[PDB]
């Protein structure tokens, strides 16, 4: 309960000021070993 | 019905001699601190209003 | 250490997308019994 109560008023304050959906409005997303290259245009060249 | 940022001994000496001063008919000088930077403040000073 | 973590994540996204300072420039200050009136202008007209 010692630190939960700063938590709890942070989560107060982040709520009142911004809003209760602010840490999944916000929460990152990126990660790099998701991204995805699309450069294979040759064989889609022959297959059209 | 002004607010301030804080409320100590300076700023309610320069409110007091400002009322004071500046004064007349049925002039009322409300203050009470308070943060613009804060929508709780903002709220409880709408409805202390 | 169970909501010490959501918690340290919390602070760690309010950090990076708002800032460090952000409960010091935030926090509420307002108290309605410590408001101030300073009507008496009838004891004042009298000193002066």
């Amino acid at each position: 309960a010692l630190p939960a109560a700063p938590d709890s008023e942070l989560i107060d304050l982040v709520t009142a000021e911004l809003g209760a959906d602010w840490p999944r409005l916000v929460a990152p997303v990126f990660d790099p070993k998701k991204a995805v290259v699309f450069d294979d245009r040759w064989a889609s060249a022959r297959e059209d | 019905i002004a607010t301030t940022s804080k409320l100590d001994e300076e700023r309610l000496a320069f409110y007091r001699t400002l009322y004071r001063d500046h004064a007349r008919y049925g002039a009322a000088l409300w203050l009470v601190a308070a943060n613009m930077a804060s929508y709780s403040d903002v709220d409880a000073l709408v409805e202390w209003i």
